[PDB]
């Protein structure tokens, strides 16, 4: 069930005191006119959330609803604040009380005290740890649903009990309606009278009236047009753009080589002056060892590098944890060592069905002895290993590629491709164009770009216009459409009726006409 | 047979040392790490420290360090697990156990297996 | 290091029983476990590794369970020679460490 | 050592050789004339190709001819240039804002 709020749910923001002015504060408000959810306590006691903060309003003639339960779990886990109001003695307790399965009354303590015709309205928020309970009673006349009126609530009371509430229950005295709502961080002008309490509100976004009403500070509006707020249409969706294919690296001729060198003097290749993709490591889950140091294998495609080094070679299982900074070993000292400040990633897999042969593989050699142990990244060109099918799985071949990067003060020709979406016409987009960002409507053009122009400028110095790194069209960028909202009115002594306009926009975006 | 067959039972005086032997045969020696397990009165076991037969490489509990030295003799398939400073709490059967590799679980190989039958050192005067 | 507790510490059982046994490691370690037999006056022996991979010879009614944190060992169906201590162990991480063992009786 | 391999009077063919920050940036324009004893006059803005991330110090050069051809060799300074372009985005004039008081006014 649901009813309309009409103008409840307003309080005082603060204990300061005002007086035949109207006051703008932003703060969290129950919307005007929103739906609250109506509950029956008649021949219904569910648990609620709490959001950012929960209107609370009941109404009694036989005091029905005596309490209050707010919490997470309810069942002596966490701390609750429980509010109980039993004849004369209201009780407020946050124990960690034990409830139970359905609380009802019948006819580690950190803090306690102890003091249809009522409607009885309660706010209840938590800023920073801080509980504030607001509420107001009025005499009321009616049975079927909240009376509509407007009535602010003045705080009572302030517990600093820095609970993280979510849930909350009410309480029935078993031998009475209550309403829950949300509040949001909508800005009010609060209308104070010569005596300092709230006599209306103006709800700053219930409609382009409340709008003018609040820009003008004032809750009467002379006829004329004012200007209260500026119209930006939203983008929808991001459109990323690189080329399809630019130029690609040979990652394929260096991981599927037909053959592998030894480790003691393993092989290693340039790569520079391609676009690095990085997807076939990602996509091929036919590794076994892979471990990075000093950049993360994820952020990769959208990073650039002076050149990388990618070496080669062969080793066995109980060696390939010495592929590593900061290891000892023969590999390491002897064969292939890496800086303590390496910056890359080792990649292996088992090759024991590539450089095994049935009489022992003898090819693959390494450095057994050395007068002193390699410096990082230092090729001596020892013993053989002989690889055979039946080997354990520390001494079956490996082969290992070290990929390594480096980044000097030098133009950076290895970066990555990252990947491409699909283009959208006419329509608010965030695009990305080889880097180039921005916000606007992209629609086809007649620019005869020159082969070497990529991008163009107006007479501002803004982008006019891209051509498509996949497919050599001119697309034109049009900011998407802005403006501003007019509130065309006759003053509020006669209608509350208004009209908007939209300034220099079409009737698009947005009983209409269009003017210019 | 895969097997390790473990030195005998010693009684040795505290503050001396033990070295107890560990014979493998029936697979490719260098081809496998051995461990050494120890189990103390109450029947728990305490991992020791690792040889690598093929690189000599070693690594040792924390509890050990300083105390332990593992070695091996390839040309007779022999591991040897030797503790110094003896202490009544060094009383314990001491185990050899093979391990084929120690990064992919995946595989059987690479677990304790098979073990020695043990070597009971007992640490009194 | 990995804590690993095993529990129960000791079970008495039925032949023909279903007997469970957990293994809690004190940070996951993913399938990186083994459940090791040890019977009267012998060497420990894999029974199972990987969490839940069958060693081969072993009986079937040994069978693993798990991954993470949480670890079970199960027998379908005790026989009389299943009379032993059963130990946990991870791999995860050295030093590799072990539960403290459970007992297994008879009834 | 190689870090890099690319494989493919009546005419003039013009150049320019720069490094930025690493970059070796090459510009050209090929265009007909009939003119021997020396460079035509006239006005054509030099279109970029080529843009090699090398990252080397050049301070030589030297040319290479075919034997069995006249070149010329310019510097280039940080001056200030006006630069007119047409409804095709082709740099048809250009003005050096310190040729003379006159270029300053334009
Ligand atoms: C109440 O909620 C806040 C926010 O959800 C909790 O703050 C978190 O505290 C933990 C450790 O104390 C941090 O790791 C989280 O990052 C914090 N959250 C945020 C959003 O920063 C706070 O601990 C909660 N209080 C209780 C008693 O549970
Ligand atoms: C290219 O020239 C620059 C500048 O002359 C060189 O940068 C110098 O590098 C050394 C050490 O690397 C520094 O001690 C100098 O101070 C740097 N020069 C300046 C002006 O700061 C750069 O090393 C040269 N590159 C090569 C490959 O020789
Ligand atoms: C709230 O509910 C009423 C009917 O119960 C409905 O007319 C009104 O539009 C609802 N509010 C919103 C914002 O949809
Ligand atoms: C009201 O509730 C409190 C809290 O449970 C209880 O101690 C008290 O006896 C109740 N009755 C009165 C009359 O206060
Ligand atoms: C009591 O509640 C507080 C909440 O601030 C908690 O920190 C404390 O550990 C609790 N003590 C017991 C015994 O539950
Ligand atoms: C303010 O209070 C006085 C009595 O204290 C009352 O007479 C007066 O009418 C009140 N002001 C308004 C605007 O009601
Ligand atoms: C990139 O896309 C365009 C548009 O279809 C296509 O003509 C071109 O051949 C593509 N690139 C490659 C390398 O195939
Ligand atoms: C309302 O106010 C306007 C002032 O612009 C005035 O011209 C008009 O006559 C007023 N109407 C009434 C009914 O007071
Ligand atoms: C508004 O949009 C319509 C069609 O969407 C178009 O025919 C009309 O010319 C547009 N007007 C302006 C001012 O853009
Ligand atoms: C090859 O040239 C690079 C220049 O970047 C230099 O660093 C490297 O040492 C050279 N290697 C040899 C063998 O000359
Ligand atoms: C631009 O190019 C068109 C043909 O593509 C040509 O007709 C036109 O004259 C050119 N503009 C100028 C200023 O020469």
């Amino acid at each position: 069930a649901y009813t309309n709020s009409f103008t409840r749910g307003v309080y005082y923001p603060d204990k300061v005191f005002r007086s035949s002015v109207l006051h703008s504060t932003q703060d969290l408000f129950l919307p005007f006119f929103s739906n609250v959810t109506w509950f029956h306590a008649i021949h219904a006691n569910p648990v609620l959330p709490f959001n950012d903060g929960v209107y609370f309003a009941s109404t009694e003639k036989s005091n029905i609803i005596r309490g209050w339960i707010f919490g997470t779990t309810l069942d002596s886990k966490t701390q609750s604040l429980l509010i109980v109001n039993n004849a004369t003695n209201v009780v407020i307790k946050v124990c960690e009380f034990q409830f139970c399965n359905d609380p009802f009354l019948g006819v580690n303590c950190t803090f306690e005290y102890v003091s249809f015709k009522n409607l009885r309205e309660f706010v209840f928020k938590n800023i920073d740890g801080y509980f504030k309970i607001y509420s107001k009673h009025t005499p009321i006349n009616l049975v079927r649903g909240l009376p509509q009126g407007f009535s602010a609530l003045e705080p009572l009371v302030d517990l600093p009990i820095g609970i993280n509430i979510t849930r909350f229950q009410t309480l029935h005295i078993s031998y009475a309606a209550y309403y829950v709502g949300y509040l949001q961080p909508r800005t009010f002008l609060l209308k104070y009278n010569e005596n300092g309490t709230i006599t209306d509100a103006v709800d700053c976004a219930l409609d382009p009236l409340s709008e003018t009403k609040c820009t003008l500070k004032s809750f009467t509006v002379e006829k004329g047009i004012y200007q209260t707020s500026n119209f930006r249409v939203q983008p929808t969706e991001s459109i990323v753009r690189f080329p399809n294919i630019t130029n690609l690296c040979p990652f394929g001729e260096v991981f599927n080589a037909t053959r592998f060198a030894s480790v003691y003097a393993w092989n290693r290749k340039r790569i520079s002056n391609c676009v690095a993709d990085y997807s076939v490591l990602y996509n091929s889950a036919s590794f076994s060892t892979f471990k990075c140091y000093g950049v993360s294998p994820t952020k990769l495609n959208d990073l650039c590098f002076t050149n990388v080094y990618a070496d080669s070679f062969v080793i066995r299982g109980d060696e390939v944890r010495q592929i590593a900074p900061g290891q000892t070993g023969n590999i390491a000292d002897y064969n292939y060592k890496l800086p303590d400040d390496f910056t890359g990633c080792v990649i292996a897999w088992n090759s024991n069905n590539l450089d095994s042969k049935v009489g022992g593989n003898y090819n693959y050699l390494y450095r057994l002895f050395r007068k002193s142990n390699l410096k990082p990244f230092e090729r001596d060109i020892l013993q053989s290993y002989g690889f055979q099918p039946t080997y354990g799985v520390g001494y079956q071949p490996y082969r290992v590629v070290v990929l390594s990067f480096e980044l000097l003060h030098a133009p950076a020709t290895v970066c990555g491709p990252k990947k491409s979406t699909n283009l959208v016409k006419n329509k608010c987009v965030n695009f990305n164009f080889n880097g180039l960002t921005g916000t606007g409507v992209l629609t086809e053009s007649n620019k005869k770009f020159l082969p070497f122009q990529q991008f163009g400028r107006d007479i501002a110095d803004t982008t006019d216009a891209v051509r498509d790194p996949q497919t050599l069209e001119i697309l034109d960028i049009t900011p998407c459409s802005f403006g501003g909202v007019s509130v065309i009115t006759p003053g509020t002594n006669t209608s509350n009726q208004v009209a908007v306009l939209y300034q220099g926009v079409n009737c698009t975006e947005v009983n209409v006409f269009q003017t210019r | 047979e895969v097997q390790l067959v473990q030195s005998g039972a010693e009684v040795k005086k505290p503050g001396a040392s033990v070295k107890v032997s560990c014979k493998a045969s029936g697979y490719t020696f260098t081809g496998y790490y051995m461990h050494w397990v120890r189990q103390a009165p109450g029947q728990g076991l305490e991992w020791m420290g690792w040889i690598n037969p093929n690189s000599g490489g070693t690594n040792y509990a924390q509890k050990f360090q300083g105390r332990v030295t593992m070695t091996r003799d390839t040309s007779i398939t022999t591991g040897y697990m030797e503790l110094s400073s003896l202490r009544s709490d060094d009383t314990a059967l001491y185990y050899c156990a093979r391990v084929g590799a120690h990064d992919y679980y995946d595989s059987s190989d690479n677990w304790f297996d098979p073990w020695g039958q043990g070597t009971l050192v007992t640490v009194f005067s | 290091d990995i804590q690993m507790t095993q529990s129960p510490s000791s079970v008495s059982a039925s032949v023909g029983d279903r007997l469970t046994i957990t293994c809690r490691a004190s940070q996951g370690i993913s399938s990186w476990l083994a459940w090791y037999q040890q019977k009267p006056g012998k060497a420990p022996k894999l029974l199972i590794y990987a969490a839940s991979s069958l060693q081969s010879g072993v009986p079937s009614r040994f069978s693993g369970s798990g991954s993470g944190t949480d670890f079970t060992l199960t027998i379908s169906s005790l026989q009389p020679e299943d009379f032993a201590t059963y130990y946990c162990q991870q791999a995860n991480s050295f030093p590799w460490t072990f539960g403290q063992g459970t007992k297994v009786e008879i009834k």
